[PDB]
RNA sequence: GAAAUUGUUGAAAGGGAAGGGCAUUUGAUCAGA
RNA sequence: GGAAUACUGCCAGCUGGGACUGAGGACUGCGACGUAAGUCAAGGAUGCUGGCAUAAUGGUUAUAUGCCGCCCGUCUUGAAACACGGACCAAGGAGUCUAACGUCUAUGCGAGUGUUUGGGUGUAAAACCCAUACGCGUAAUGAAAGUGAACGUAGGUUGGGG
RNA sequence: AAAUAUGUAAGAAGUCCUUGUUACUUAAUUGAACGUGGACAUUUGAAUGAAGAGCUUUUAGUGGGCCAUUUUUGGUAAGCAGAACUGGCGAUGCGGGAUGAACCGAACGUAGAGUUAAGGUGCCGGAAUACACGCUCAUCAGACACCACAAAAGGUGUUAGUUCAUCUAGACAGCCGGACGGUGGCCAUGGAAGUCGGAAUCCGCUAAGGAGUGUGUAACAACUCACCGGCCGAAUGAACUAGCCCUGAAAAUGGAUGGCGCUCAAGCGUGUUACCUAUACUCUACCGUCAGGGUUGAUAUGAUGCCCUGACGAGUAGGCAGG
RNA sequence: GAGAACAGAAAUCUCCAGUAGAACAAAAGGGUAAAAGCCCCCUUGAUUUUGAUUUUCAGUGUGAAUACAAACCAUGAAAGU
RNA sequence: GCAGUCAAGCGUUCAUAGCGACAUUGCUUUUUGAUUCUUCGAUGUCGGCUCUUCCUAUCAUACCGAAGCAGAAUUCGGUAA
RNA sequence: GGUUGCGGCCAUAUCUACCAGAAAGCACCGUUUCCCGUCCGAUCAACUGUAGUUAAGCUGGUAAGAGCCUGACCGAGUAGUGUAGUGGGUGACCAUACGCGAAACUCAGGUGCUGCAAUCU
């Protein structure tokens, strides 16, 4: 007998492979597994981990986000790496010339980058260009912006978006939502 | 039929399974209950300090 | 609690700025080892003086060997013990060659006759009665007569084997 | 030490030897029905299994732990021979924690060499003399997994104090015999 | 039926420290509390306003707010299996400055002084406190201190 | 043309149930090199 | 006065008998001995020999012997229960589908998305193709009339992977 | 006014120095708060540990509990009823307590070896009819906690003690001799003389004798004892204390230290060793799980692969995974 | 307690002692002495706005309470309340 | 319900022949309670009749000890179901 | 060092009974037109500092003084208590082991200390 100080046979709780069955994603994972093992590159390790992430953990990164990251001081010539989808944004009117490595590009995002005069490369092209992740800039989309997230932690005085199908007057706004009907929240 | 009324038996074991958690101290704690006069003036003091620190980059 | 050795145990009532060099109290403790000797020392010092193990220290512990381990002595032993219903003082006499053997006999005898365990007995005093005719217990006095002889009737020899072929004898 | 004792006796004084700086503690109680505070103290002394042993540097803060766990452990003052035999036969180190046997001095140097400990005898020295890096050397030592004693416990019942004819508590110098029979 | 009022079971807790009843001395009001100061809560039963609940008697917290006659104190209350932040509005008669950190501040100052004098004089720091160490060897003399032999005393009643 | 249930033959065991687990004796039977 | 011996402890002192185990499978390491070559008990068994070559070992099966073994299912704090169901066997026999949803995951596309109401077409309930709409999303808030998201490098501070 | 329990602190979000903002505050650049700039990494300021820490979502079952020690309420009490802390059972097998949910020991992958726990070692039954000092004889002996009951009160049974006494100037017991006088002491009584009662407890002779220890009479008488002597000659008496044993001690089918049986025990108290054996501990092998790693440089087809290292494995309800 | 016509044990007047042995609406507990008690004077903060907080607690509601803010007031010489 | 221990008293005298207050220790489970553990997919729920066996806290019978046992009768108690 | 004003801690400062107090201060003390308040110039208000006094207040001292305070190997490592045992005991309870550890009692000592400002033989 052993007085265990922790749960026995506990799984790490982190993905060690993508749940996806995409053969090309698995090939990318094989490449970056090799790189992360035999380069000592923190970039390679974090990209390998990012290649496992589920869809909601890979929120899209827009060309606007890329442009702001490049407006960062000294980042103007760094290659932007997005392990996920790069989406287009018409709210910007001056996109810079840059190199973006991403899992996927929207038609509009690819068009905007190429029209600005840059290149859209895949992550294996990125691995060939910078096996240690030289001069890279890893961008991540706004995870805590999902519609599902605003319902998380619902409760009194939390301000957290009740789960509701129909919105408007007569829909969860009377008793418990104002001091004139019983109480407020 | 009468039944048990109350006991704290097993409650500490239940609470310690996931452990009693210290409440994650933060720097810059909230100013929720702080005196509103102090807060009203603190907003102006901070806006002025921000303006001064901005202008101080010449 | 086992075969006994006698230890002198000297403790201090640890010095402070007020009282340097405290008064070095000593006891003769019959115990089977030194851990028990020091434990008994602290037990009796806490019965006697305002001190405890945490506020004192053991200055020394030394086994005391019998000065004449091969001469038969008569010991007077004064004990204090707790019965099931009270505390009592007792005086007994034990014939043996050493204080440790006398004390072991005393513990056996207290257990046998009064069901007094080790924890219930205090050895107040053990002293050799130097002069016979100061032996005051007949069960010892009968062994001090001149030219003492006695047979050992009905000798029972133990067989090494299950069966015997002779219908044995108890002569001696 | 021997000469100081003799000289004090010759001068009519008493040489009060220094208090012991090192104890070896062995958990002699199973893992069932332990009150929470003693159980936590046992886990913090890494005695999470019966017949597991660790070295503890004696201070007030650790003496008050031994006091709490007394009915579940036998402990005492380990000799150089006992420590040497423990480390030689049952010495294991924590390297990615990986319970690595101390079969070569290269492992000891690779993990404790930053403290000046280059060999198994350097480790034994840092244990017996409670050195500046005793905490790191002792924690690097995996808790010793001893067997039951080979000639028995010497008592019919283990779970009263050593003073009361049992096995637990401080048995100060007899811990060497117990551990030698357990090793 | 059962009774759990605000001041239930406080009969002795909120009493006035026999022969210390009456008016609160002026030092209590002359004390100065700043946001961040560590205070111990001990309710004064003679000041019924701004009084803490009985749970906070003997609790130590951090001043987060300062008002005319009171301070806001942050306490960490254990509820269930975690701690919740509680904000009490206590009048200054129910709080005192905590000495739970005066020893720490004095150690901080002595440590700075020792570090300075060390990096000025040589190389040694030894700035961490240490638990009470095992005693060192000593020689105990018998000159004027010959050991006295005690024996257990016989039983008697003396009643 | 299953099982329950049954006859016959063959084998075996059987002092107030039978059945089962570990191990081996004995009998019968059998694969592997 | 000089020894001895007991007791306790130490030896990186020597040495005899017994039991279980032999995992691994080129080399690589740390050592030891040796002057060096090499050798070794040093990162896990090899060497020599005998009988058998099949029911001999072994498997299966029945039986015997030693020790052990209450009747399952169920409700229950508690069942072998003098609690309930069950004489036996075969076959059947109990979380399904749907409308609308929460979380999570996969996929496609992405500020958009959904071809399949319908139309075209067809090798004809398939597959293929498609306009306008519509649904959800891209704006919230207020009972409502209504109003409606950049001081700033879409802010400052602290931490923050890279 | 404890013990136990309990709040806080033991640093870089720290300490020190200078000076910017403000509509707050001050008589006042006074202060408050927030900053700018500057200095301080070996012990960044106790110990020990840390199969890491932090965070989130979403759902199952459950929402009859019960037991043990300790604290504790109601009740005579209960295997009763109700609370506190912990540990358990439920949900759990295994060794022990014969038997048993909860007690003791210890928690469980499949095996081998060794050692043990609690409990045991006459035989059942593995293991000393071991060793040592005593106690006990029961015509209802006793024989291991939980636990399967016994008390007050007693016993020249026996053992060990405590205290006070007597004693060669002769003790205790035994046998024998004396056991008087004032005096029918005072009072009463119908009668009361030592002896139905109250009170007084004297004196002489004295070696010694009570204004009386009992029997006796109506009262007498008469016997008898305290008290003193004769004989004997070394020890003896009293009150207590507590061990074992005995009395106290009565129920219903025939039966239970588990059984047999056991008496310088195979009982009781105590001490020392040896020995027996759990699914526990130690070492090794194998299975699986988890974790950390190595290896896409080729013939190389299982990179979800191959391989190295360490640790772990109980389970109802329930969840998930691989089949 | 000591005193004063009726007037005594109880009327009213006076002094002394008096740590609260009184009073504070009510149950009990706490609290209070130049007061929180008694008497007197002035008053309506028992008002307005909408937040925060504590107890019960799911950290929901309700009740009750605490400390502020922004007003208008009361009282006092004033600090204040 | 049954039985002890002590012994102020009753018993003309006399605590204990036979009793026995004030107290106090127990036993039993043929009383009645207390509890709700078993049984509500059901243990046939009064009494009598019949019949067997068991217990002893013995009414009689056997043999005894004690007495406030002269005899007779009776009472107390022992071994005894 | 005394004294006053304001104080801090709130008896080592309080209470009882006596004695002493130089200077200054404080105080009692003198008066009722004014402001003010009373049944009452007793209190409170005002005026004088002049008529007087240390009688009292006040301060200090004294007391095998009461109280209070401090300390103690004084009691006491006692009571209690955390942890432990297949310890004892029919039980009630108790002993032992590892720790913590009172209160009463006894004795000894003490009887305000001090901040700011002003003033004084
Ligand atoms: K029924
Ligand atoms: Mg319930
Ligand atoms: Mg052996
Ligand atoms: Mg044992
Ligand atoms: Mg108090
Ligand atoms: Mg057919
Ligand atoms: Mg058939
Ligand atoms: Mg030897
Ligand atoms: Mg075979
Ligand atoms: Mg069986
Ligand atoms: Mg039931
Ligand atoms: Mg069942
Ligand atoms: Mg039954
Ligand atoms: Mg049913
Ligand atoms: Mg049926
Ligand atoms: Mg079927
Ligand atoms: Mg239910
Ligand atoms: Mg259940
Ligand atoms: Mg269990
Ligand atoms: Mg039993
Ligand atoms: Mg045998
Ligand atoms: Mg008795
Ligand atoms: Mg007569
Ligand atoms: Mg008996
Ligand atoms: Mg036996
Ligand atoms: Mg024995
Ligand atoms: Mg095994
Ligand atoms: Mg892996
Ligand atoms: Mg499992
Ligand atoms: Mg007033
Ligand atoms: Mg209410
Ligand atoms: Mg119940
Ligand atoms: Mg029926
Ligand atoms: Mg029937
Ligand atoms: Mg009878
Ligand atoms: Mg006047
Ligand atoms: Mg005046
Ligand atoms: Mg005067
Ligand atoms: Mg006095
Ligand atoms: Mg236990």
């Amino acid at each position: 007998g052993i007085d265990h100080t922790s749960k026995q046979h506990k799984r790490s709780g982190h993905r060690t492979a993508p749940k996806s069955d995409n053969v090309y994603l698995k090939l990318l994972v094989k490449l970056y597994t090799f790189l992360a093992r035999r380069t000592d590159a923190p970039f390679n390790k974090v990209v390998l981990k990012a290649l496992f992430l589920s869809k909601i953990n890979r929120p899209p990164v827009s060309v606007s986000r890329i442009a702001r990251a490049l407006k960062q001081e000294g980042a103007a010539n760094k290659t932007v790496v997005v392990v996920g989808t790069v989406t287009d944004d018409a709210r910007i009117f001056e996109f810079p010339k840059t190199t973006v490595a991403a899992l996927r590009f929207t038609a509009g995002a690819r068009a905007k980058i190429v029209k600005a005069g840059g290149e859209c490369i895949t992550l294996d092209q990125l691995a060939v260009r910078a096996p240690k992740g030289q001069n890279t800039l890893i961008l991540r989309g706004p995870r805590n912006s999902r519609e599902a997230v605003r319902h998380f932690g619902m409760g009194p005085h939390k301000g957290k978006a009740p789960r509701i199908l129909s919105t408007g007057r007569k829909f969860e706004r009377a008793r418990g939502r104002r001091r004139s009907k019983g109480f407020k929240v | 039929a009468k039944s048990k009324n109350h006991t704290a038996h097993n409650q500490t074991r239940k609470a310690h399974r996931n452990g009693i958690k210290k409440p994650k101290t933060y720097k810059y704690p909230s100013l929720k209950g702080v005196d509103p006069k102090f807060r009203r003036n603190h907003k102006h003091a901070l806006h002025g300090t921000a303006k001064a620190l901005a202008a101080a980059k010449k | 609690m086992a075969h006994f050795k006698e230890y002198q145990v000297i403790g201090r009532r640890l010095p402070t700025e007020s009282v340097p060099e405290p008064k070095l109290f000593r006891m003769r403790i019959f115990a089977s080892n030194e851990v028990i000797a020091k434990s008994r020392y602290w037990y009796f010092l806490q019965k006697l003086h305002k001190v405890k193990k945490a506020s004192g220290e053991i200055v020394s512990i030394n086994q005391i060997n019998e000065a004449h381990p091969t001469k038969v002595k008569n010991f007077g032993v004064w004990v204090r013990y707790d019965s099931r219903s009270g505390t009592h003082n007792m005086y007994k006499e034990i014939r043996d060659v050493s204080r440790v053997a006398a004390v072991e006999t005393l513990y056996q005898d207290m257990a046998a006759r009064h069901r007094a365990r080790f924890r219930s007995i205090h050895i107040l005093k053990v002293a050799e009665i130097e002069k016979t005719a100061d032996v005051k217990r007949q069960y010892v006095k009968q062994f001090l007569t001149k030219d003492l002889k006695f047979p050992l009737p009905h000798r029972v020899q133990k067989s090494t084997k299950t069966f015997s072929y002779k219908r044995p004898s108890t002569f001696y | 030490i021997i000469q100081a004792k003799r000289d004090a006796k010759a001068a009519g004084s008493y040489y009060v030897e220094a208090q012991h700086k090192l104890v070896f503690v062995v958990r002699i109680k199973g893992i069932n029905k332990i009150p929470p505070k003693p159980r936590k103290v046992l886990q913090l002394l890494r005695l999470t299994r019966i017949n597991s042993g660790t070295f503890v540097k004696v201070t007030k803060a650790t003496l008050e732990l031994l006091k709490l766990i007394e009915p579940y452990v036998a402990y005492g003052y380990p000799s150089y021979s006992t420590i040497r035999q423990l480390v030689y036969k049952r010495g294991f180190g924590k390297i990615n924690k990986q319970r690595v046997p101390l079969s070569d001095n290269a492992i000891i140097e690779a993990n404790l060499g930053k403290y000046g400990i280059l060999s198994i005898d350097d480790l034994i020295h840092e244990i017996i003399t409670v050195g500046p890096h005793f905490k790191q050397a002792n924690n690097f030592l995996w808790p010793f997994k001893l067997s039951n004693p080979s000639g028995g416990w010497g008592v019919p019942r283990k779970f009263k104090h050593f003073i009361q004819g049992g096995s637990f508590g401080n048995r100060e110098e007899f811990i060497n015999k117990l551990v030698k029979s357990m090793n | 039926g059962k009774s759990h009022g605000y001041r239930s079971r406080t009969r002795y807790m909120f009493q006035r420290d026999f022969r210390k009843h009456g008016a609160v001395h002026l030092s209590t009001y002359l004390k100065v509390y700043k946001v961040g100061d560590i205070v111990d809560i001990k309710a004064n039963g003679s000041i019924q306003k701004g009084m803490p609940h009985k749970f906070y008697q003997g609790k130590t917290g951090v001043v987060y707010n300062v008002t005319k006659s009171s301070v806001g104190v942050i306490i960490n209350k254990m509820v269930g299996n975690r701690y919740l932040e509680k904000r009490l509005n206590l009048r200054v008669e129910h709080i005192k400055h905590s000495k739970c950190r005066q020893e720490f501040l004095e150690r901080v100052k002595a440590n700075a002084a020792k570090r300075a004098e060390a990096k000025a004089q040589g190389v040694a720091v030894q700035l961490k406190r240490q638990p009470a160490q095992p005693r060192e060897s000593r020689i105990v003399s018998t000159e004027g201190n010959v050991p006295q032999t005690l024996a257990p005393v016989p039983y008697e009643t003396f009643i």
